[PDB]
Order: structure tokens, then C-alpha cells, then sequence
């Protein structure tokens, strides 16, 4: 049937998105309720970026030094306070078409869709991972700050990330929408890099699977392996290890194809020692780590949303 | 290499 | 920075999706103003794919078997006419939520978002291009038919594809807003096949200078070559003649970066000759050819629409 | 091979 780089439908979230101004500095918000979340470097200049105190210089402060636009409509804010690495503009009206949502952390191997936005405005979605060393490859410019990272289940939006900074290798960081940063950083233009990364294996044996269910089988061998020979050999490699808890999860591919979990390690370990022979699956000529299970049983099922 | 906090400049 | 894959921020199409149902056969509809607008083989039944008469089956159909459901909202239908491979239902209220729109129909070559929708609600959205032989490479599964591909440009959505069918390859087929299929298709189950794929050229030179300004630079070579000789070349790994018109489209970038043209021609002859020795461009070991030069320039430039 | 029409049902 085919297998895309699927994003979730958006709409809910980009009546949701404004523009806040604190002098010269410009970036995005989050307006839910009476509520405008923005990352809370808006209230610093080019100065401060090297070591900004940030209780110093939201002292100083008031309401009427934030401009705040929904398009044309401007919000009066009338309160502001900092939680962590996010500011809180309290506003004056509240958003009619905030939708129902939760804020959720979360784990490294998880996916969700980004809404890229600019001014205020929304420039394009795409899917990105969480990798294991709590950096995402996105695609930003300056002036996408509060640009924000969400899934949706039925009707509930639940929000993940939003972004703040870029890094020397060209990787990007942020925090929860509690202000909360992923990984070992902090908000400051200070030299700061990315450990080491690793291979997600649950992912990759999802894609496995996928590929099976869309007719691509050449990659079948007949032998089988042990969890613990396996993971000798993934180590070799850089994958992450498999736990019982990752085959545990696998299981209802499994059911729905008839290869057990144990047939995929001892495929995915011959593609490792041997290579691809100049093959291609699913179009790819690289092995692919950005699908979970989740993903995979939603795109090839069909779930949709309200 | 320094980090780029990526804000606008309007 | 960073590249990927986007798709137009959605929302506008969205709230223009609709339900159409006909005795057991349900599929999507686009309501746009008091019209709705639906593929024609909706009044087919499981025997009739064979060799539907589709002016026959229409007669016998009046306005009341056509349930229309927007969401919750059933729309009461008062007339309908059939244009080529469309049906357009005249329904008694016009959509609030109607943006503003055109119809086109684009080349082979061009890009383009998908809003993959089932009984009326979206799953997911994702960018294809229109291959040389007529065909996309979609991901969609019964009940996807309805569907539709569209551009933005600030405010205006551009309409160019409506969803009919799969082809034995795992392709798929449509027709414009208009009716008119693209390429040599007829909506039957009958054996029909896609001819001969190209690869296109220009999106392969865009995607080089795409990787060229997010600083992947290792298969720049010190060489240049003719257009007749570069094409000699390109012929015999099937890949479509450059023309002149296609260099001046390449203008805005080559200036961007400083390298003509004819340089990145002789580099990627050198490619196709030797190959990629291991090597990757922007985390892919093949070569991409589905970015116009439209769509870098947006993507590293940061165009937002209103 | 036959081609499939992606039509759904109520």
C-alpha cells in the first residue's frame, strides 16, 4: 500500500500559535486559555546572550514592555511570571478555539510531528524522533523559537516539545512545556555538544516489519539467535540493547506477520556483518530508525482522528 | 563553536 | 541547520472534508462553497467495477440516496450533474470555513502535500511529486479514495490532485479537480500498467545544492562538461535530458551558492559513474530526486503563509 | 493483476 513519513493532521494547534515582541526580539507563543507560553530568553539582547541573569532582567520588566499579536488582534497582558525556562503572559481574553490537551515528558525513541513556524505564522509539519542522546534532527531557522512538537489521540493534543536553540553540529535542543530542558543543556550561546548517539533496534525492527508487510522479503534468512548472542553483536555496532520488555512490545506485529522476534534479530544481525549487497527496502539504501511500533500499526491500520 | 539561541531580531 | 521533508501546514483543506455515502460505498468528499465534490464511481456497486455504465447507473439515482455527513451536520443534497470522472453534489448550505482556492493542473516533476482522510476524517499529511510516467508514490489503504493533493501560496490553495486508485506495482492513480485523469488511466479493475519511470534531472541538482548549503561539499570535483556530453551521459542511466530552460531555473541557487550549473553537472556525472564509495548526502545513500528548486528555496529561505 | 478501485464501505 505504500509507507510514508507520515505527520498528524495539525489545525488544532496553529490557531493556537502568536507572535511576542519584547523590544527588538521576536518569537513565537503558545496561547492557550488566558495563557501565553514563550521561552523566556525574549526578555534578553544580543549582550546578554553570552551570561544572562534572567531574575535581573525580568525584574525590570512590566506588563506593557510585551507586545503581544494573534494575527491582528492584539492581547493586553496583564500578568507574567517564570516557571523554569518558560515565561507565563497572562492575558486578558481567552482563546476560543484552544483545544483539549495534556502536556506530556517524553522518552528517548519516541516520535512526533513539529509545526515550524515564523513570526507567528506557521511555514510547514514534519516528523521528527527524540534520539538517544536528547537532540532532534529538525529543520530551523533563526526566528523559530516556540515552534512546538505535539501528538494528538482522538480529540487530545498532547504537547512535548517546544525549541529554543541550535547546536554546533547542527542538531537542535529544547524543553517540556513545563520548562524543563532535555539532556545536560542550558540557555546560553556557551560551547556545548551532543554525546555520542545510538541506533534506536525497536525501531529498526519495527521498519523490518514493515517492510514485510508492504511485500519486501528478501532479507529473510532461515536461522534464528539468542537475546544474549544478539546483543553481543548489536554492541559491536552502536545499537542500544534489546530488552524483554522491547520483544514484549513487538508482539502484535509479530502475530500479525508470523515471524517471530527472534527470526528478525538473526535477520537484522546477518544485514549487519554482511551489508546490503547494493539493495534497496522500502526505497532505502540505509537502514531506517525513525519508526516505532506505534507508528508502523497506525499508519498500516489506518487510525484516525476526530 | 558557541551555541546559536535562535530568536528573531524584530 | 537542517533539511527534511515538509508539508504544507493543513487546516484549511480540513475543514472542508466531508462524508459521502451511497448505499454500502463510503468515501470523501470536498465541500467548497454549496458544491461537493466526490469521485463518480461512488454509485458503483462491487459487481459494477468491471465494467461499469456509468451514465445508466446515474439515471436511476436521485438526490436523496446521497447522505452527506459533515461530522455531525447532515447536509441535505438538492441536485447533482457529473463532470468527466467527478460527481458534484449541489448541497443546500455553503461552508462557512471555504477558504480562498484555485484548480490547476501541475506537470510531471512537480511536488505537492496529500491529506490522507478515511470516512471523512484526516490521518495524516505528507509531500509527493508527480513522477514522469503519471504515477505518485502515496501511502493509502480502502476508503482513502477522495483524498486530495494541494499547494499554498500565502492564502490561495491551489487544488491539483483527487484520489482514485492503486495500481498492481503499489502505485496509484488520480485525476485533476476538473475529472480529467492524469496519464492514460481509466477507474476499472482492469489490467493496466505504469511505463517506464525517469529520474528528473533538476530535482537532483537541487537537492546537490541543497546539500551544498547545509555544508556536505565532498563530491564537488575540479572539472566542467557540455549539455550534449552531460546528456550522452544521463541517457544511459535513464535519466531525463537537462534543457536550457531547466539551467535558468537553476539560476537563483547557483548564484546563492557561486557554483554554475555546469559544475554540478560534472559532479554528478562523476557520482553516476563511481558511485557514492560509502559515502552519504544528507544522511541518504541514494540520490534524492523529489525537491524542486521551489521547494529549497522555501525551506532554507523560511516562507510562512497568513 | 487487476486494479483496486480504494473505494470503502458504510
Amino acid at each position: 500500500s505504500g509507507f510514508r513519513k507520515m505527520a498528524f493532521p495539525s489545525g488544532k494547534v496553529e490557531g493556537c500559535m502568536v507572535q511576542v515582541t519584547c523590544g527588538t526580539t521576536t518569537l513565537n507563543g503558545l496561547w492557550l486559555d488566558d495563557v501565553v507560553y514563550c521561552p523566556r530568553h525574549v526578555i534578553c539582547t544580543s549582550e546578554d546572550m553570552l551570561n544572562p541573569n534572567y531574575e535581573d532582567l525580568l525584574i525590570r520588566k512590566s506588563n506593557h514592555n510585551f507586545l503581544v499579536q494573534a494575527g491582528n488582534v492584539q492581547l493586553r497582558v496583564i500578568g507574567h511570571s517564570m516557571q523554569n525556562c518558560v515565561l507565563k503572559l497572562k492575558v486578558d481574553t481567552a482563546n476560543p478555539k484552544t483545544p483539549k490537551y495534556k502536556f506530556v515528558r517524553i522518552q528517548p525513541g519516541q516520535t512526533f510531528s513539529v509545526l515550524a513556524c515564523y513570526n507567528g505564522s506557521p511555514s510547514g509539519v514534519y516528523q521528527c524522533a527524540m534520539r538517544p542522546n536528547f537532540t532532534i534532527k529538525g529543520s530551523f531557522l533563526n526566528g523559530s523559537a516556540g515552534s512546538v512538537g505535539f501528538n494528538i489521540d482522538y480529540d487530545c493534543v498532547s504537547f512535548c516539545y517546544m525549541h529554543h536553540m541550535e547546536l554546533p553540529t547542527g542538531v537542535h535542543a529544547g524543553t517540556d512545556l513545563e520548562g524543563n530542558f532535555y539532556g545536560p543543556f542550558v540557555d546560553r550561546q556557551t560551547a556545548q555538544a551532543a554525546g555520542t548517539d545510538t541506533t534506536i533496534t525497536v525501531n529498526v525492527l519495527a521498519w523490518l516489519y514493515a517492510a514485510v508487510i508492504n511485500g519486501d522479503r528478501w532479507f529473510l534468512n532461515r536461522f534464528t539467535t539468542t537475546l544474549n548472542d544478539f546483543n553481543l553483536v548489536a554492541m559491536k555496532y552502536n545499537y542500544e540493547p534489546l530488552t524483554q520488555d522491547h520483544v514484549d512490545i513487538l508482539g502484535p506485529l509479530s502475530a500479525q506477520t508470523g515471524i517471530a522476534v527472534l527470526d528478525m534479530c538473526a535477520s537484522l544481525k546477518e544485514l549487519l556483518q554482511n551489508g546490503m549487497n547494493g539493495r534497496t527496502i522500502l526505497g532505502s539504501a540505509l537502514l531506517e530508525d525513525e519508526f516505532t511500533p506505534f507508528d508502523v500499526v497506525r499508519q498500516c491500520s489506518g487510525v484516525t482522528f476526530q | 563553536a558557541t551555541v546559536r539561541l535562535q530568536a528573531g531580531n524584530a
